[PDB]
């Protein structure tokens, strides 16, 4: 509310306006792309909002209640883009991320994604196309170059 | 848009103008200003000045 | 490793780690897909032997 | 130190108090996660800082 006062001390009707100061939007998208071992995820916004920064909580499991995503789930770090590797993450299983907006002011509601490791393992091989030599063998396989 | 003028005394007139935004987003979100132009004609002889 | 402010710094921490040696489990990927192509030279008289 | 002083311009009695500005505390734990030929540190302190 804005008023203007007078030299003689008086002041006039008052004018408003109205403003409001909001909480950071959920990801809109998760982009998820496979590697060796890791899986890398890149949260996306719609509106650019410098601000933003990312929490991410990763989870074995999925979880049922978003609720509980705080406490069942672990807490990997904030960032503007997260990688996991680990022994643990393996291309059979499957794997969820939950991912929400944090900003000095408040934070955003968590997101779900759902990702998996790279599972060409033909183009892996293909770098050990020639490289292998009889070191490489075990001592099971060598009784076989001695028989 | 045009008025008309219809009173008698007057000695000058005001024009009260603007923009609702000039603000322009890039791809990456990036935000630059922009430029708007705007001719004030009034009916002086037969044409417009 | 050592905290780094704008005002100052702290005192250096001292870790020893080392890298996975688990070759079973990253040789499981693996388990199937290595064929004659993947083996030497070395290997492959031995095929025609 | 704060004083209080009158319209006339004269200054009361002093009060004080003191506060210390302090370089960040070394970390208390590093994290060592092993990687294929890769190792991560993650630092971490007992105050969030």
């Amino acid at each position: 509310t804005v008023r203007a006062v007078n030299a003689w001390g008086q002041q006039g009707d008052p004018a408003s306006v109205s403003f409001r100061i909001a909480a950071p939007a959920a990801p809109s998208r998760i982009e998820l792309t496979p590697g060796y071992f890791q899986i890398t995820a890149t949260p996306h916004l719609a509106v650019y909002d410098p601000t933003v920064q990312f929490e991410f909580w990763f989870s074995e499991k999925q979880i049922a209640d978003i609720r509980q995503v705080e406490t069942s789930t672990r807490y990997l770090g904030t960032a503007l883009y997260w990688i996991a590797a680990s022994i643990n993450i393996k291309p059979g299983h499957d794997y969820y991320f939950y991912i929400r907006s944090v900003n000095t002011v408040g934070k955003s509601a968590f997101v779900e994604a759902v990702g998996r490791a790279s599972d060409d393992a033909e183009g892996y091989l293909d770098f050990f196309k020639g490289k292998i030599t009889e070191s490489h063998l075990g001592k099971e396989l060598l009784e076989k170059v001695e028989l | 848009i045009t008025r008309t003028i219809t009173s008698a005394n007057i000695d000058r007139l005001r024009f009260t103008f603007g923009v609702q935004a000039l603000v322009e987003t890039t791809s990456k979100g990036d935000r630059n200003p922009s430029e708007v132009r705007l001719l004030v004609q009034i009916q002086r002889n037969g044409g417009w000045v």
